[PDB]
């Protein structure tokens, strides 16, 4: 039933075997995809390039999934799920994109910036083609916490870590859409109401916490300035330390609170403490977003009413 | 569509032409359109948000269109109105409409009043006259306002423990602008 | 020093703390029937902007 | 098209149906017409008789208006006392004609310098009814008067001046110079000579 197909770039082969009522769609989506791709140059060396094939598979498998929707069916649906499988079967040795990405650092042509793509690329792809992921995970780490010979203890960070704290959200938003969506979503509206519902904090944002807009035009963010004072710095930490959390549980195959159960206790730095006390509350998804309502509601008003009690003024120049 | 209208031989652009020129927002209701001497147009535009009448063209008794010019921002949130009046008249087929100039100024210089001036609408003051003003005690509130009104991030008006604020010194016209303005009003500086 | 500064997204804040209902600043409507460019900011707020940029730059924000 | 040149002002309207070919002047029309499906296939030349036809028509006072392509624009009688020298230099007649109701054109020719007309203009607003109007005379062959003419044209039109519209005579100014006069006087006509 297999009839050959290559996935190509410079001098770099992908060939993909392809079953009967697909090679058809297949060959479109192939040549379709030959025409984004950039011009090979010096071993693939550019930041929109490839470096592997790898890689090339993962941009593929990205462009493909770019013309899918979860809810309606597709024509490609055929197509994606069989690169998933060939990409997977592949170049995953069963382990994780990440422990991919990390090879392709070390060992191949190393770029972090390429190595957050092929990860996009892979997650975000599985989510469309109706692929989940919820089955326990071999994780080395979890298996011996959970057999005894260690035990995790959960820290989350304070404010000032980091000169560009929103970068981190961004990223996430970006690269784990198909993962993080709903709470960064869900944050960004029950904060809009934490602010209507509160008497004078309209005062405090003084250029509004619309965080989804800044988030899909990086041209309407704005000044490190605004978004580092607390009011809206407080609640946006605690939402990144949150979508973390699930990266991580929905990607192991846990619930909230499957995840919290493997750990010996928890604890946060400064601010960080609110999501540890509300991580640890934590049990089912359905059951996660009023222990995140919790969490970014604290935070809010940390943030709000320590701005009120003392605002930056001028530095003498 | 008159391109001009009349004040005093002279000719000036359409003022009713000016003001509905087209624009995003604003949405015109011309009611009782197909019988002349009742048709009433209304213009209402985003204010503050919501949506409210800012202009009110009719005609009135003997061949007057009247435009009523409304302000919705006001000292008490109750509409102010400036009565525009204007001489129509079939007879001068190129220059029908003309402005009713008798008092044209006063009637400008009353809504002024209305929103700027908290006292009874007199324009009888002797330009060489002092204006006392009103006294006025600088709340702590009426600072943080201003200065972030306009945007003044001193420390010296900011609230800080043990320490009394200080207000900015441009806080003074918002001090003095009632009995300073007050005297560019008196009928003898006769202004537009 | 040669600083950046920035009028503001509407006047109503300004004209609510100096009492400056002036129409012209708010109302599109009578800021067009006067023949200005638009609803024009007010020259005080440029006043008081400005001279916080001479305060904070030339006084070391001795506002004294 | 020899058909056609014979008939021109009577709504008559030839196609040429052999050739695909573009008029520049819509004089008559090629074979593209013939086949058109928009109101764009459908086009009809002009019946001078009919289009420009004289009228009557009443004001509500109940005036009568020989109603032309003129009066309609300018709501008087379709007649004027062109700009003449020694005759319409006199602001005392350009009023008195045009308190008569009627369209004149203070003639250019008598004056020197923005001063002298400005004074003229002037008595001829003083002695002229509220909302009336009359025009200016300048003669292109003279390009002083031309030079503080144009100009004081402007200015006063600047003032808000019943001065509403300029006629040139002596020549046709050419495509920018006429452009110039009218952008940039606030004049309701311009008249060629």
């Amino acid at each position: 039933s297999t009839r050959p197909l290559t996935l190509s770039h410079g001098s770099l082969e992908h060939v993909l075997l392809v079953p009967t009522a697909s090679f058809f769609i297949a060959s479109q989506l192939q040549e379709q995809f030959n025409k984004i791709l950039p011009e090979p140059t010096e071993g693939f060396a550019a930041d929109d390039e490839p470096t592997t094939p790898a890689e090339l598979v993962g941009k593929f498998l990205g462009y493909v999934s770019s013309l899918v929707e979860p809810s309606k069916v597709g024509q490609f649906d055929q197509v994606l799920n069989l690169c998933l499988t060939e990409f997977e079967n592949c170049y995953l040795e069963g382990n994780d994109i990440h422990a991919l990405a990390a090879k392709l650092l070390q060992e191949n042509d190393t770029t972090l910036v390429k190595t957050k793509e092929l990860i996009k690329n892979y997650i975000t792809a599985r989510i469309m083609a109706k692929r989940p992921f919820d089955k326990k995970s071999n994780s080395a780490l979890f298996r011996a916490v959970g057999e005894g010979n260690a035990q995790l203890v959960a820290i989350f960070g304070g404010q000032g870590n980091t000169d560009d704290y929103f970068e981190e959200l961004r990223d996430l938003y970006q690269t784990y859409h198909v993962l993080v969506g709903d709470l960064i979503k869900f944050s960004a509206e029950t904060l809009s109401e934490l602010i209507r519902t509160t008497l004078d904090a309209e005062k405090v944002f003084t250029q509004g916490l619309n965080i989804l807009e800044w988030l899909e035009n990086p041209s309407n963010t704005p000044d490190k300035d605004y978004l580092l004072s607390i009011p809206i710095s407080c609640p946006l930490i605690g939402v990144i330390q949150l979508a973390h959390y699930v990266v991580t549980a929905k990607l192991l195959g846990f619930t909230p609170g499957e995840l919290r159960s493997y750990l010996k206790g928890a604890t946060g730095h400064s601010q960080g403490l609110v999501t540890a006390v509300a991580i640890a509350e934590t049990d089912s998804w359905e059951s996660f977003f009023v222990s995140v309502r919790k969490a970014i509601t604290v935070l809010f008003f940390i943030g709000v009413r320590c701005y009120e009690a003392y605002p930056n003024t001028s530095l003498p120049p | 569509l008159c391109s001009f209208i009349t004040q005093d031989k002279m000719f000036v652009s359409n003022p009713i032409r000016k003001v509905f020129k087209p624009s995003q927002g604003m949405v015109v209701e011309i009611s009782n359109g197909n019988t002349s001497s009742k048709t009433v147009v209304t213009l209402s535009e985003p204010v503050q948000g919501e949506l409210k009448p800012t202009v009110i063209l009719k005609l009135l008794k003997e061949n007057i269109i009247q435009m009523e010019m409304i302000e919705n921002r006001t000292m008490d949130g109750k509409p102010v109105s400036l009565p525009l009046l204007y001489n129509f008249n079939p007879d001068n087929g190129f220059a029908p409409i003309s402005e009713v100039m008798e008092d044209r100024n006063q009637r400008i210089k009353e809504m002024y009043w209305k929103l700027w001036i908290d006292e009874p609408f007199n324009l009888d003051f002797d330009p060489r006259d002092v204006i006392k003003g009103k006294d006025f005690e600088i709340t702590a509130k009426e600072v943080y306002d201003f200065t972030h009104a306009v945007g003044n991030n001193c420390e010296d008006f900011v609230s800080r423990p043990d320490r009394t604020m200080l207000a900015p010194m441009d806080f003074a016209i918002v001090v003095g602008w009632r009995a300073i303005i007050k005297a560019i009003f008196p009928n003898t500086v006769d202004g537009d | 020093a040669v600083l950046d500064s920035y009028t503001p997204s509407t006047n109503e804040p300004y004209a609510r703390v100096s009492g400056d209902l002036n129409p012209i600043h708010v109302s599109r409507h009578f800021a067009s029937y006067a023949n200005l460019p638009g609803t024009i900011t007010h020259g005080m707020f440029s006043s008081a902007s400005v001279r916080a940029l001479i305060e904070n730059w030339a006084a070391d924000s001795v506002s004294s | 098209v020899l058909t056609h040149r014979n008939k021109d002002g009577t709504g008559v309207r030839v196609i040429v149906a052999g050739t695909l070919d573009i008029n520049p002047d819509d004089d008559y029309g090629f074979k593209q017409e013939i086949f058109d499906v928009t109101s764009n296939g459908l086009k009809k030349n002009p019946n001078w008789l009919e289009e420009y036809h004289p009228k009557l028509i009443k004001n509500k006072s109940g005036k009568i208006f020989v109603e032309t392509k003129f009066s309609k624009l300018i709501g008087r009688p379709p007649l004027l006392v062109p700009g003449m020298t020694p005759c319409t230099v006199s602001p005392d007649f350009v009023a008195a004609t045009t308190n008569a109701g009627y369209t004149i054109e203070l003639a250019g020719g008598g004056y020197f310098s923005a001063a002298g007309m400005t004074a003229a203009i002037d008595s001829v607003v003083s002695q002229i009814e509220k909302g009336s109007t009359f025009g200016i005379n300048l003669i292109y062959v003279n390009p002083f008067m031309l030079q503080w003419g144009i100009p004081l044209i402007k200015e006063l039109r600047s003032k808000g001046y019943p001065i509403q519209f300029l006629t040139i005579g002596a020549g046709v100014p050419s495509l920018e110079v006429a452009s110039e006069y009218i952008e940039t006087l606030g004049l309701k006509y311009l008249g060629l000579k």
